[PDB]
């Protein structure tokens, strides 16, 4: 769902870089 | 072993009476633990 009232401002913090593997 | 981010553990225990080598006879390992961890593994090290 769109969280446009919760997560927008803009907000620059939300970050993107086998199944279910966490590439930290 | 690792499959689809699950780490699977099986085990067995038995008495033994040859000190030198693993026993020639047959016994099979039931599962014990299964962890949904989602981690890359290529090395391991035991702890004493």
């Amino acid at each position: 769902w769109n969280s446009n009232n919760l997560d927008s401002k803009g907000n620059y913090n939300y970050l993107y870089r086998k199944p279910f593997e966490r590439d930290i | 072993k690792n499959i689809d981010g699950y780490f699977k553990i099986y085990s067995k225990h038995t008495p033994i009476n040859l000190v030198r080598d693993l026993p020639q006879g047959f016994s099979a390992l039931e599962p014990l633990v299964d962890l949904p961890i989602g981690i890359n593994i290529t090395r391991f090290q035991t702890l004493l």
